């Protein structure tokens, strides 16, 4: 999850 | 050593423009006052063996190491203190470049100024400068242990407050745009631009990003089916929960090979990538089972191909990068066992979340992984032929990423644009499995795998084996589709006497024009007709409520010298700057003990106005005028005398002045008069017997003229503002109760003195006055308030405000008298000798003052609080  | 304040600035400030973020520190020097780094034992050489560095240094010498030159002649530790807190934060790399020292007007206090990148960095620096200074003069040296302990924590403040490399790319490419952005203080968000031209961005998800989009897409399932419902090339699958199912569903997949995948976990957890038998499936299934947080499992066939993630940015492609994985080639006839550490001897590869290409690591999964590649470790490659660690094709693990934006056939960009506007994605990261990506999906067995919501472009601006892509640009573009910065007009008032005022009038002008203005004043912060916060709200933390309020459109600030001081500027530029007057009256306060320095911190004002914007000055002001130079954008005069000479030069040759020719507020377009009123019919001028309310009036006529307002808007808006209690809460407000007036003011300085004289001396009734100042001030500044209270009026009740700012108590008062004394004996004979007495309280003060009025009699009221006289004088009708 997050800058995927 | 003693820190006595330490203020950090974040704007433009008095000590520097362009050079926003700063620390200025009050250092108390108790006992090297006057001790010089020569005739300190042994100060030299412990300072150039604790930091060495200090000889890049480049001082007012000009030459490398002139600051040691400096320190060799003896030098004030001042000195050497904002140089070694410049290279203590420049160690822990973050570059600056800023530093200052003044002696202050108290005896044994300096002012160090020292420029930061990071606020609790640029703190820390500052207060171990002077602990690391005052162990070398006590000591000779600095402990290397302390030494490194401080630099180890000022990385560690350096590393806490960063943004992310996604996020610091989109806010370097919107500070290249000269777009304005600020740090939200919920979650981590960005906003860009003012007012309702914002837009929040948190790493790559926008404001206008959807709920929705990104919930399907995190849905690899409901992805999967929206995408076949819609003719996309999705992999064949199946989910499966039980061991049993197993098997129908690869009978139903299509046979061999397949894939067996969690339907929820991170980094790629318990994902086979190609089996082609029963018993390396089964186990496939129970990792996956154990490492899915659901006990559910996809089960798809497995399709051939490299893998590529595709950047769709507004429903285009802006970059497609090819992932390689881990992998080595043995064309120089070497074998792995070389290179694995050969690759990893490279500077391109790093750790953390910075450098993208990563170490490769030899885990043991690795070894498994390259068990099943049929050859080994001294296994020299055949021919010189890529030979993979791993098949996850990821950065993490370190493979490499290849640029192919140039390559992608038209009819993949059409598709993969359909697809992130099916999702409902702004921005997304597709993730196609492909034998070619320059041939159309439909030709070769090309599959749409995943579609990633807030991905990361990491690999796109800096492919390490391509042409990098303007990702960041990509995105401001569809933030800010234009030209188009997010700002919204910003006109700032400052100056002495008349700031609230002139906001208050500029408000309603533009008011008048269908616009919501937010505007921050003395009394409070009002967006529109409502009032947003109560309180002082003068300065950038209430410049911050308007330009982060999502229904504003034009921002009118009253800009006050203690903000800048404190805290510099709200905003890096203004569209209109107002200096209304500059007159030392309230000297003393901060390092400010000369008119000039007063002058030089309102000039940040004038300064900070864009080149397309407006400075508009007071021409009769010698000191204001004297600001036309070193301002970057458009002059613009405003004069009470139509006769300045200033002015008129500066009208003949171009234009936009603001004068008061014959009962007349008249605009000069140049050789072009436009006259707006007649100064008798605008309220506030009290039919032109006040002065000060005209040169207000001026200005903000000149101000919303420059910036395109109509000539009837302005009209309407001067005949429509009142000086009453209704709008104005303390400002030249009449009460009339029949017998007697009451004038209600915000007087404080023998400036706004002198001008409320101006008016007062008109009236033809008694004049009572209850007169009074804030505790802060100089002593000569009450003197000439009590000398002017004589001058302009018959009955005097002296009043000290009961907020005395530290001051003892009475002090004010007795010495207010002292003035009004030493007025009274400066006459002869009868001819002003008004009655003086004095009581400190304000209730007891105003009440005196309204018993006695006599008929027609005229009282003047300057409490400390503009409430307690508006209910003070409502209880008594
Ligand atoms: N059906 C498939 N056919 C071929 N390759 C596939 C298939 N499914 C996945 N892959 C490959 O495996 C990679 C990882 O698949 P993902 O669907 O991303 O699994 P994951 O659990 O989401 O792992 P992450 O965290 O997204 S990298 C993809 O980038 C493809 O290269
Ligand atoms: N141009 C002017 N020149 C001199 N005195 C003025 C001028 N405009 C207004 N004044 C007087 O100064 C008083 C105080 O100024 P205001 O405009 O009410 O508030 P202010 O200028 O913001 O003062 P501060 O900085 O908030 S304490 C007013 O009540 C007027 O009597
Ligand atoms: N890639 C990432 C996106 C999840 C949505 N992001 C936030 N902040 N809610 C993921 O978890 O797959
Ligand atoms: N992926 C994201 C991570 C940085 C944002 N997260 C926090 N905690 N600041 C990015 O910006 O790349
Ligand atoms: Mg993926
Ligand atoms: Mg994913
Ligand atoms: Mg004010």
């Amino acid at each position: 999850d997050d800058d995927d | 050593m003693k820190i006595l304040k330490l203020q950090t600035l974040r704007g433009p400030n008095y000590w520097s423009i362009h050079r926003h973020k700063l620390v200025v520190m009050r250092l108390d020097l108790e006992d090297l006052y006057e001790k010089y780094t020569s005739d300190i034992p042994g100060f030299y050489k412990g300072l150039t063996e604790v930091l060495p560095s200090l000889v890049e240094h480049l001082c007012s010498p000009g030459v490398k190491g002139g600051f040691l030159t400096r320190v060799e002649k003896g030098t004030l530790i001042g000195h050497v203190i904002e140089h070694v807190a410049i290279e203590l934060q420049e160690l822990a790399g973050m570059p600056v470049g800023f530093g200052r020292t003044r002696e202050t007007s108290t005896t044994g206090v300096f002012q160090v100024v020292i420029e930061y990148e990071n606020e609790q960095a640029g703190r820390y620096a500052a207060r171990a400068a002077v602990r690391l200074c005052q162990s070398i003069v006590d000591t000779g040296t600095y402990p290397a242990t302390e030494l490194q302990q401080d630099l180890e924590d000022l990385k560690e403040l350096k590393n806490q407050a960063s943004l992310g490399p996604s996020t610091e790319a989109i806010v370097k490419e919107a500070e290249a745009r000269g777009i304005p952005w600020t740090q939200l203080g919920a979650r981590f968000m960005i906003q860009f631009g003012y007012g309702v031209n914002q837009k929040k961005i948190q790493a790559t998800l926008s404001n206008q990003t959807g709920i929705l989009g990104v919930e399907l897409a995190c849905d690899k399932e409901g992805t999967k089916r929206i995408l076949k419902d819609a003719g996309v090339p999705v992999p064949r699958g199946t989910v499966a929960r039980y061991f049993d199912e197993l098997q129908d569903a690869i009978e139903y997949v299509g046979g061999y090979p397949i894939v067996i995948k969690p339907l929820d976990g991170n980094h790629g957890r318990g994902i086979t990538i190609d089996v082609k038998n029963w018993q390396e499936a089964e186990e496939a299934y129970d990792l996956a089972r154990k490492a899915s947080k659901t006990k559910t499992v996809i089960v798809e066939r497995y399709y051939t191909g490299k893998d590529h993630r595709v950047l769709v940015v507004n429903g285009k492609v802006v970059a497609v990068a090819e992932r390689v994985p881990a992998h080595v080639v043995g064309n120089g006839k070497s074998t792995i066992a070389e290179l694995i550490e050969e690759t990893n001897r490279d500077p391109q590869r790093g750790d953390g979340h910075d450098n993208i290409l990563t170490r490769i690591t030899v885990d043991k999964s690795a070894l498994d992984i390259l068990g099943k590649q049929g050859y080994s470790i001294d296994s020299i490659p055949l021919k010189g032929k890529k030979c993979f660690l791993r098949a996850t094709a990821n950065l993490s693990t370190g493979g490499i990423a290849v640029d192919r934006t140039d390559e992608i056939h038209p009819e993949n960009v059409w598709l993969l644009s359909r697809v992130a506007k099916i999702i409902g994605l702004d921005i997304a990261g597709i993730d196609v499995v492909t034998e070619d990506i320059s041939q159309p999906l439909r030709e070769v067995e090309g599959v749409i795998v995943e579609v990633n919501a807030a991905p990361g472009f990491r690999m796109h601006v800096a492919p390490s084996r391509g042409l990098a892509r303007n990702v960041a640009g990509a995105v401001m573009d569809m933030l800010f589709p234009g030209s188009k910065n997010g700002r919204i007009p910003i006109l700032s008032v400052t100056g002495t006497n008349g700031k609230t005022t002139t906001t208050r009038l500029l408000a309603h002008i533009i008011k008048q024009t269908g616009k919501v203005v937010g505007y921050t004043t003395t009394d409070g912060t009002y967006i529109g007709e409502y009032l947003a916060e109560t309180g002082d709200n003068t300065g950038p933390q209430s410049a911050h409520l308007i330009l982060s309020d999502p229904t504003v459109e034009v921002a009118v600030l009253e800009t006050a010298r203690g903000g800048i001081l404190r805290s510099g500027l709200g905003f890096s530029s203004c569209e209109v700057g107002i200096v209304l007057n500059v007159t030392a009256d309230h000297l003393g306060i901060g390092d400010i003990d000369t008119i000039e320095q007063l002058a030089k911190l309102k000039s940040v004002v004038a300064e900070s106005v864009m080149p397309k914007g407006y400075a508009v000055l007071n021409a009769e002001d010698p000191l204001v005028a004297a600001m036309a130079d070193r301002v970057k954008g458009q002059v613009a005069y405003f004069s009470m005398d139509p006769n300045n000479e200033l002015l008129l030069r500066h009208t003949e040759a171009g234009g936009l002045a603001a004068i008061y020719e014959n009962g007349y507020i008249s605009i000069l377009k140049g050789d072009w008069t436009l006259r707006i009123e007649k100064a008798v019919n605008v309220p506030i001028t009290m039919a032109g017997k006040a002065p000060f309310m005209i040169a207000n009036a001026l200005a903000a006529c000149l101000a919303v003229f420059t910036q395109g307002v109509k000539i009837e808007h302005i009209r309407k808006g001067l005949s429509t503002f009142v000086a009453s209690v209704d709008q104005t809460p303390g400002r030249m407000n009449m009460f009339n109760m029949g017998s007697y007036h009451a004038l209600v003011d915000y007087a404080h300085n023998p400036a706004s003195y002198e001008a409320l004289g101006g008016f007062v001396r008109n009236w033809p009734g008694k004049r009572i006055g209850v007169v009074g100042g804030p505790g802060d001030r100089r002593d000569e500044d009450f003197v000439s308030l009590g000398e002017l209270a004589a001058d302009i009026f018959d009955e005097i009740i002296i009043k000290e405000d009961d907020d005395t700012r530290g001051r003892p108590r009475g002090n004010a008062a007795e010495l207010i008298c002292q003035g009004v004394k030493q007025f009274l004996n400066g006459i002869k004979n009868s001819e002003s000798k008004a009655t003086y007495e004095s009581i400190l309280d304000e209730t007891a003060a105003i009440n005196t003052a309204l018993d006695r009025a006599p008929i027609d009699g005229l009282v003047v009221i300057l409490p400390e609080s503009v409430n307690r006289a508006i209910s003070l004088i409502e209880g008594r009708h």
